[PDB]
């Protein structure tokens, strides 16, 4: 019997089998319906993007359209992985600080609709830490919907120090769509948003010194890049390349008064006991797609160094496969018989109902 | 976002520790561990915790990951036992091995009631504490194959 590992991100489903070194199914967590006013899921909705309006059932890490989420899970089991879910213990993932009802409904649907034999809901950042081969460190996880910091000491997350921001990749995509208009390029529809997401993933980067980079971009074309659109039109983007992810460090770019990701990381460390901060500062682990911007580790190193004591060793760990670190940590832990001993069984669910998820999943 | 009514409201509780203590009872490798002063060593092999024969303690394959439990008498009481648990990560160990070593180090900590102090020992970065366990260290080429299936 092989466990399934499903990392249900706000933007991408990452799904596969425990023991594999990577997810076998990765596809957008979208349901598409006709733009002219019966549905398509995942890659097939992206395939018909020309005639569809795309909706994400997860917003900021919380399932807000349970009917469409069920479609996504059904698609994952039957259409992508092509498994019978009643034959597979299933590991799911969740951002920390979600309302308890989210995993209560996750558990209910997995057992009552998909009839899984066993399941577990794991905190994503903990999985990333183990994927990095650590028991102590502070994870900065940033996906499409959520950016969160989880400091972990000797294998236990410190809940009072967990930080969370509703600013992540989807906000950066939206911001890129907006500022590309200052250059004359119109991107507005849900379909056009996916073209801009691709521009973002292919051409954006984090400036080490934002002010200097803006002046470089105004002086010459040395930072410009061309991008071929589907119609063949070649557009040019300049300071938008680094203005877009600068928002992670200056959330005021999109009108948020929040601390940037360097400050939330520092603030999380400072909420921990003084004597373990040293180990957190030396073990900042980046996880998730929105941490893939070139230059982000060096920028985090610079900014945390400015906030931390002058005598403090600072280290940013940026695993090359960190788009999949959460999934990989799940694949490892779900390969361990003692971890699976903690999973909720169908018999236990039949006796206890959804409330059991909070007594078993930590 | 606040902790109350959230999915981290049970973190840091006695219940969390109780559930994880119970899980650690299902690992055969820990039975009888940490019962006397000395050094006990296991190697991760395709996700399993495998004892290393005593005659080979101190020799480590660069391709592999290990858990090293050092049991000693603390200064506070010469008749009681305290623990350092080191996990040793070879320069060429694979991600499954290092992740299992990390997770199972926490589990051994759980099994011993939280008493062990944990140490991450990457080859070439081993702590003075770790080096002192082998008065020495011998690094061997090779190691056992990953437990991961490779997705092409
Ligand atoms: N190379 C890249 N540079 C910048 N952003 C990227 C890159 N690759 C992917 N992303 C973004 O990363 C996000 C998807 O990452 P992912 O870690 O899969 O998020 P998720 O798990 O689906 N969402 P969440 O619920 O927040 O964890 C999207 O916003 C992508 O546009
Ligand atoms: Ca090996
Ligand atoms: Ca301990
Ligand atoms: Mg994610």
């Amino acid at each position: 019997t092989t466990a399934l590992v499903c990392d249900n991100g706000s933007g991408l489903v990452k799904a596969g089998f425990a023991g594999d070194d990577a997810p076998r199914a990765v596809f957008p967590s979208i349901v598409g319906r006709p733009r002219h006013q019966d549905s398509y899921v995942g890659d097939e909705a992206q395939s018909k993007r020309g005639i569809l309006t795309l909706k994400y059932p997860i917003e900021h890490g919380i399932i807000t359209n349970w009917d469409d989420m069920e479609k996504i899970w059904h698609h994952t089991f039957y259409n992508e992985l092509r498994v019978a879910p009643e034959e597979h213990p299933t590991l799911l993932t969740e951002a920390p600080l979600n309302p308890k009802a989210n995993r209560e409904k996750m558990t209910q649907i997995m057992f009552e609709t998909f009839n899984v034999p066993a399941m577990y809901v794991a905190i994503a950042a903990v999985l990333s830490l183990y994927a990095s081969g650590r028991t102590t460190g502070i994870v900065l996880d940033s996906g499409d919907g959520v950016t969160h910091n989880v400091p972990i000491y000797e294998g236990y997350a410190l809940p009072h120090a967990i930080m969370r921001l509703d600013l992540a990749g989807r906000d950066l995509t939206d911001y890129l769509m907006k500022i590309l208009t200052e250059r004359g390029y119109s991107f507005v529809t849900t379909a056009e948003r996916e073209i801009v997401r691709d521009i973002k993933e292919k051409l954006c980067y984090v400036a080490l010194d934002f002010e200097n980079e803006m002046a470089t971009a105004a002086s010459s074309s040395s930072l410009e890049k061309s991008y071929e659109l589907p119609d063949g039109q070649v557009i040019t983007i300049g300071n938008e390349r680094f203005r877009c992810p600068e928002t992670l460090f200056q959330p005021s770019f999109i009108g948020m008064e929040s601390a940037g990701i360097h400050e939330t990381t520092y603030n999380s460390i400072m909420k921990c006991d003084i004597d373990i901060r040293k180990d957190l500062y030396a073990n900042n682990v980046l996880s998730g797609g929105t941490t893939m911007y070139p230059g982000i580790a060096d920028r985090m190193q610079k900014e945390i160094t400015a906030l931390a004591p002058s005598t403090m060793k600072i280290k940013i760990i940026a695993p090359p496969e960190r788009k999949y670190s959460v999934w990989i940590g799940g694949s490892i832990l779900a390969s361990l018989s003692t971890f699976q001993q903690m999973w909720i069984s169908k018999q236990e669910y039949d006796e206890a109902g959804p409330s059991i998820v909070h007594r078993k999943c930590f | 976002y606040n902790i109350a009514d959230s999915n981290i409201a049970n973190l840091g509780t006695e219940l969390e520790k109780k559930v994880k203590l119970e899980a650690s009872q299902h690992e055969d490798a820990w039975k009888g561990a940490g019962k006397q002063v000395g050094v006990e060593i296991w190697r991760i092999q395709q996700f399993k915790v495998v004892p290393v024969p005593k005659k080979h303690h101190g020799s480590f394959y660069t391709g592999d990951s290990y858990i090293v439990l050092s049991t000693y008498h603390p200064k506070t009481n010469p008749d009681k036992l305290a623990y350092d648990v080191h996990f040793w990560l070879g320069a060429f160990t694979t991600q499954d091995e290092a992740g299992t070593a990390a997770y199972k180090t926490v589990e051994l900590d759980d099994y011993l009631g939280g008493l062990p102090v944990q140490y991450r020992e990457v080859q070439g970065y081993e702590s003075e504490r770790f080096l002192s366990l082998f008065p020495g260290l011998r690094i061997l080429d090779g190691g056992v194959e990953t437990g991961f299936h490779h997705v092409e």
